[PDB]
């Protein structure tokens, strides 16, 4: 009955999905019994079995994710606790981690405690194919569950998987150590647990000179690669110093399993450093402070006169790879290939730290001149540039990149004066004269693994010569990548291209005119270097024909980060190449219609509109002029990614070529005529990026067309918009045939172009249904549905209900459809239909004569119903829902129900909805909710417009608890007031005792620099309403921030943050600052210490702003005859005390 | 001069860099060759790199186009020697490297120069011929724009 058994559990799958009834008392029953049933398929050993009928349970659940979620995870955690067969319990472990994020938090503390006894007994099962799914979903179900235990039931887990680092299997090792770092990302307290796993590991290696069971030293070291990216009470600085002295001897203690577990970790402390470790090892002292094959004296990390990386290169060169005597390799017999490997890697992690060890002699005390005749540097690491395989020369390829990357940022590009120090101290003779000539080489090596290495070296290295002394050299390196373009390994070309978008093509520019012989170079060229159009032209647009699609997607994103640095000659602006480069880094050092188009003036950069029309020239020209299918399929992937980072609507004076001629419809001709044919649309990884970009040309046209179609008023315009509203609606019509087995205005049967879209769409929802994977971004039908209902929505703001009203009937039956498979972007197509069914310059301009007068500008100032049934719908799936994407553009639709008077008969009966908003402001405050800072202020939005038909009074009660007793402030409080201010203050007797309550509470908050954007609303209505009372109330937050500028309590950490400072004092009434006695004991004052630049930058930002007031509210007679009284002694801040300060 | 024709020759017969500079000092040297046996040395090596190594290597592509004419020169330019020198001046004339453009004319002059040429080769001189009518039009009114040394 082998084939017999086959035919029997694939009856069972439709018959439940075919029913169309469910939470019925007859069905509830039925999904119970034969739900086990479905395992006993996969338990039978036969592939022919096995294979079948696995693919066969994921057909259940997805089809029920929405309607029976309760019902099937409640059949699923009994399975668990039968604890059954080896091959049973392994892949129903793959289906309850992915249904982990759709629990409700409601039921999902019941859910927590009875996983603990389920999830001990399977880390203690030593088959290693159940041991390695575990280390799969403990990733996923803790992160989700994480939140909901106590400080109780956490610490009891944690023991049982330091018991699985004490097995002998190497797949059962690293199981248990991805275990237990994934909970202390959620446990409760995420800083907490870090510091608690560090004490239980370091008494398995308590002092190091005894016998540890070398299975189990390894089980140490693999829980701490995966901790040190986390730690990025707490973990003592102290704490963290004891892990770095154990591992210098566990380099050292011989095996081939135990060395490549100490190099691996030490690889990664360097790269991503915690920094209470980072800044005790730079220091010159070190850990002398924190106290209080190898044969020479090299000092230990105990040593004073020297920092600890000055000794940590020293230590892993003489005994890995380096021999004290001459300059000569080391065999491989002696030390592997392997293990040589990954010592190459941690010496150039620490010159990136500390660039000083690289020029340390071997030795400190000297090694025996009668045996050897001279005595040699760390300079021989450089010599393995010739040795046999990749990644040892590809790993000093590697090895030169970052040692010229930390030189030229430690001294300041000083190349000239840092060298003098160094060698008069250690009398080595080596330049970056000596290196860039063996990174030149590595570029042109013949391995395709050898060349991936070298070229991730000129990403940390190009950037820094060629604003250096040093860019005769940098500028060369720019030209030998160029020449790696067509090498036949895909993962060579595309770390290429990485070192061509980090590029400043306008400091390169710069270069060429000094040149004279570098023009000609090699066999001595006539003619011009040009970089720029040969970067442009011949890699990255060309780059954009390959073969691959992994290769297609990386070169979009270079056009987006090329564009602001391209200086083409000649501009309105920038005129030299010299004045190019002075205008980035002044902008650095001084200073509801949809998301598609724009209706303001669009204040605009002249010269930032003249770099992306020349992307946009040659980019339209391998669309047309293109022979290929590659050619034209990579290249409408690149203009959709520059229309979300570089809108149409903003640069339409880049984008504009030809059409309406001067608020342009730029290009937008050609891409309907690929969409028309009937070969381009049958692929779904590049019809959907074209669908996007067709809805942002004709959506800039909007500020100018709109005084068939009547709204567009442009006649040259409306076959363009009556193409995509009848492309978009017969796409919405095979999605709705697709979603519904169903067999095949919008009418897509008589067309034979439009039955070849039926099969296509056909092929990437048979592999969803039957593959149960739910955090996927690419799914190409996920991602295809998600890209025609976003540009159905644009249009229908151009329409009018005369255009939509013979198709009100049509758009609504698919939608219903297709609701249940993306439901977050089918009411942002619901959202916008009700809309419209209800009517609605030369180097001395740019560094100083420009920004200074923006200066005293401001300072003059200063002196101064078929939707019944689908409406119904969405309410049961905010109920039921987890994903906070789709909880929030369900509260902006019942915010446009109220304001265009839609009668509060969607609860007909009860108050239904309106009850669950109030239980999740339970797991706000206590914190067992995942994702409310991107709800918080979308909650608070809905409840005070209905207030206007859940009262003012009880809306501002909920408000206090979050504050006080939940979360920090700068995502759940002061987003929480946003709605609320600007819905008091702006828009009798009832309502003066409210505003006194509001205003009371942001002084407990004015910390925070978004809470000063809320209070210049504030100011600026008591000038409208009442003068008397403005005057009032500018006194009383004039004594508590200047008590805080002093003590510096005030978080004006950002740029962002001084900007809202500077506005309020201007709106401040002058009659609180015309004493000039409060604002002169707030400026001069010293802060308590000045050693930490957390503590450094706060005090220097409280004597900008209140020094906008000295200059402005009070001239210079009224400031001198107060401090005559006042003795403010000038030795305030003097160079007596300003040392006693930064190290104390 | 004869201890320089065995150094460069086992080093093409080295890294890519090292490939460009190799061709270009042993073209310097050709004033000082003072021997019919020591032309006939020169020849050899620059004709088994082209077949071996890649063609899109514009560097390497303009040293050896003044490298490989100046030796057919003082060699008879015969025909089993026109075949080959005579192909390779068509196809860098049409190469978008400016420097490129400009070592290649360079090798005309010396076929062009002193032999009396074989007479279907020289029917390829109208393959030279054409070149030069279409970059003097273009280049009448402007020259500031577009070089000097071209």
């Amino acid at each position: 009955t082998k084939k017999d058994r086959v035919n029997h559990c694939l009856t069972i799958c439709e018959n439940i999905v075919a029913q169309s009834v469910r939470n019925s008392p007859e069905f509830q029953k039925l999904l119970g019994i034969a739900m086990e049933l479905f395992l006993l398929c996969s338990d039978d050993a036969e592939s022919d079995v096995r294979m079948v009928a696995d693919e066969c349970l994921n057909k259940v659940i997805k089809a029920l994710m929405d309607s029976n979620l309760p019902r099937l995870q409640l059949e699923l955690y009994k399975e668990i606790k039968k604890n059954g067969a080896p091959r049973s319990l392994r892949a129903a472990l793959w289906r309850f981690a992915e249904l982990a994020h759709l629990v409700r938090p409601q039921k999902c503390r019941p859910y927590l405690v009875n996983l603990l006894p389920c999830l001990t007994r399977t880390s203690k099962r030593p088959e290693e194919s159940v041991q390695e799914t575990l280390a799969a979903a403990v990733p996923k179900i803790m992160a989700s569950f994480g939140n909901f235990a106590n400080d109780n039931e956490i610490k009891v887990l944690l023991k049982a998987f330091i018991a699985n680092l004490k097995s002998s299997s190497p797949t059962i090792r690293r199981t248990a150590a991805g275990s237990a770092v994934s909970i202390c990302q959620h446990s409760r307290r995420t800083q907490y647990f870090y510091s608690w796993l560090l004490n239980v590991l370091l008494g398995l290696l308590v002092p190091v000179e005894d016998e540890h069971s070398t299975l189990l030293i390894l089980g140490v070291l693999l829980t701490l690669r995966y901790l040190v990216p986390l730690l990025q009470v707490s973990p003592s600085a102290e704490q963290l110093v004891q892990v770095y002295e154990l591992t210098l001897h566990h380099t050292q203690h011989q095996d081939h399993n135990v060395v490549t577990g100490a190099l691996e970790l030490l690889q990664q402390l360097f790269r991503t450093p915690p920094p209470e470790l980072l800044q005790t090892l730079t220091a010159v002292g070190g850990i002398g402070q924190l106290t209080a094959r190898i044969k020479g004296d090299i000092g230990q990390s105990t040593d004073d006169d020297s920092a600890p990386l000055v000794h940590c290169v020293r230590l892993l060169s003489a005994s890995f790879l380096l021999t004290g005597g001459k300059n000569v390799l080391v065999p491989d017999r002696d030390v592997r290939v392997s293990v040589k490997a990954l010592a190459l890697s941690c010496v150039g992690a620490a010159v990136a730290l500390h660039p000083e060890s690289f020029f340390s002699k071997l030795y400190k005390v000297p090694l025996d001149t009668t045996e050897y005749p001279e005595e040699q540097y760390v300079s021989d690491i450089l010599n393995y540039i010739d040795h046999g395989d990749p990644q040892v020369r590809g790993a000093t390829a590697i090895l030169c990149g970052t040692l010229i990357c930390s030189i030229l940022s430690r001294s300041r590009f000083h190349v000239g004066d840092w060298m003098g120090t160094i060698r008069t101290l250690t009398g080595n003779t080596f330049s970056l004269a000596d290196c860039i000539p063996l990174l030149r080489k590595t570029l042109k090596d013949e391995s395709s693994v050898t060349c991936k290495l070298a070229c991730t070296a000129v990403r940390n290295c190009v950037m820094s010569l060629c604003s250096s002394s040093y860019s005769e050299l940098g500028l060369q390196l720019i030209i030998d990548v160029l020449t790696l373009r067509n090498s036949s390994y895909w993962l060579v070309r595309t770390e290429l291209l990485e070192t061509l978008a980090e590029i400043d093509f306008r400091l390169v520019s710069f270069l060429e005119a000094k040149a004279e012989n570098l023009h000609r170079g090699a066999h001595h060229y006539t003619g011009l270097l040009k970089l720029q159009e040969r970067v442009l032209n011949n890699v990255v647009i060309h780059l954009l024909g390959d073969e691959d699609p992994r290769v297609r997607h990386v070169a979009a994103a270079s056009l987006i980060r090329l564009v602001p640095k391209l200086f083409y000659k000649c501009d309105q602006g920038q005129a030299d190449p010299v004045v190019a480069v002075a205008r980035d880094q002044s902008s650095v050092y001084l200073k509801r219609i949809y998301r598609g188009y724009n209706l303001l003036p669009s204040i605009t950069d002249v010269t930032m509109e003249n770099n992306l029309s020349r992307v946009i020239a040659a980019v339209s020209h391998e669309l047309i002029t293109s022979t290929t299918r590659a050619l034209t399929f990579g290249c409408c992937e690149a203009l959709c990614l520059l229309s979300t980072a570089f809108p149409v609507c903003i640069w339409s004076l880049g984008w504009h070529c030809g059409v309406p001629p001067l608020c342009t419809v730029g290009m937008a001709t050609m891409i309907l005529t690929l969409l028309s044919s009937a070969w381009f649309p049958l692929d779904l990884s590049a019809h959907q990026d074209a669908l996007i970009l067709a809805g942002n040309l004709l959506a800039a046209s909007a500020p100018k067309s709109l005084r068939v179609w009547p709204a567009l008023g442009d006649r040259a315009l409306v076959p363009m918009v009556e193409q995509l509203f009848s492309h978009l609606l017969k796409v919405i019509n095979i999605c709705a045939h697709v979603l519904d087995d169903v067999a095949p205005l919008g009418s897509f049967y008589h067309l034979p172009s439009y039955l070849r879209l039926h099969d296509v769409l056909k092929a990437t929802h048979a592999n969803y249904k039957v593959t149960l994977d739910l955090q996927n971004s690419t799914e190409k039908f996920g991602g295809f549905l998600r890209s025609a209902l976003d540009v159905l929505s644009q249009i229908l703001e151009l329409a009018t209900l005369q255009d939509i009203g013979k198709c009100v009937e049509e758009i609504l039956g698919y939608l219903k459809s297709c609701f249940s498979r993306e439901p977050m972007m089918a009411t942002v197509c619901v959202q916008q239909l009700l809309k419209t069914l209800f009517g609605t310059p030369g180097l001395y301009h740019y560094c100083f004569m420009a920004p200074y007068t923006h200066f005293t500008q401001a300072l003059a100032d200063a002196s101064l119903r078929l939707f019944e049934p689908l409406v119904i719908k969405a309410l049961k799936q905010y109920t039921t829902t987890t994903c906070v994407q789709l909880q929030k553009q369900v509260l902006d639709l019942l915010a446009q129900l109220v304001q265009l008077r839609v009668n509060y008969c969607l609860l007909d009966s009860d108050q239904v909805f309106i009850g669950f908003v109030l239980k999740q402001f339970e797991y706000i405050e206590v914190g067992q909710f995942r994702e409310s800072e991107a709800i918080i202020p979308n909650i608070f939005f809905f409840l005070v417009l209905l207030s206007y038909e859940i009262g003012i009074p009880k809306i501002i009660q909920l408000c206090d608890g979050i504050m006080a007793s939940g979360r920090k402030a700068v995502t759940h409080a002061i987003p929480a007031l946003q709605p609320i201010v600007h819905d008091l203050f702006v828009l009798g007797k009832e309502l003066e005792t409210q505003k006194e309550v509001v205003v009371s509470m942001l002084l407990r908050l004015i910390q925070y620099h978004q809470v000063l954007e809320m209070f210049i609303l504030v100011l600026q209505q008591c000038h409208k309403e009442n003068e008397d009372k403005w005057k009032r109330l500018s006194r009383q937050i004039a004594d508590i921030i200047l008590p805080m500028l002093a003590k510096q309590q005030m978080h004006i950490d950002s740029h962002e943050a001084l900007g809202v400072l500077n506005t309020l004092f201007e709106i401040l009434a002058p009659s609180s600052l015309r004493p000039v006695d409060m604002l002169l004991r707030s400026m001069f004052v010293t802060p308590n210490t000045m050693a930490s630049v957390s503590t450094v930058q706060l005090w220097i930002s409280g004597i900008l702003a209140i020094l906008r007031v000295l200059i402005s509210q009070s001239t210079e007679d009224i400031v001198l005859s107060r401090i005559q009284e006042l003795s403010f002694s000038p030795y305030l801040i003097s160079c007596t005390v300003i040392n006693r300060l930064r190290d104390g | 001069s004869q201890f320089l024709l065995e150094l460069y020759s086992r080093w093409i017969l080295t890294p890519a860099i090292l490939i460009s500079e190799v061709v270009r000092s042993l073209l310097v040297v050709s004033d000082l060759f003072t021997e019919r046996n020591q032309f006939e040395l020169m020849y050899v090596t620059l004709t088994e790199l082209r077949r071996v190594h890649p063609s899109e290597d514009e560097i390497l592509a303009q040293y050896l186009v003044p490298a490989t004419c100046k030796a057919a020169a003082v060699l008879g330019m015969d025909k089993a020697v026109a075949e080959p020198v005579s192909r390779l001046l068509e196809s860098t004339l049409r190469s978008s490297h400016l420097p490129s453009r400009v070592g290649a004319l360079h090798g005309v002059l010396y076929v062009l120069e002193c032999d009396l040429l074989d007479d279907t080769a020289k029917q390829l001189i109208p393959v030279i011929s054409d070149y030069l009518l279409s970059n003097l039009k273009g280049i009448a009114h402007c020259v500031n724009i577009h070089s000097q040394q071209h």
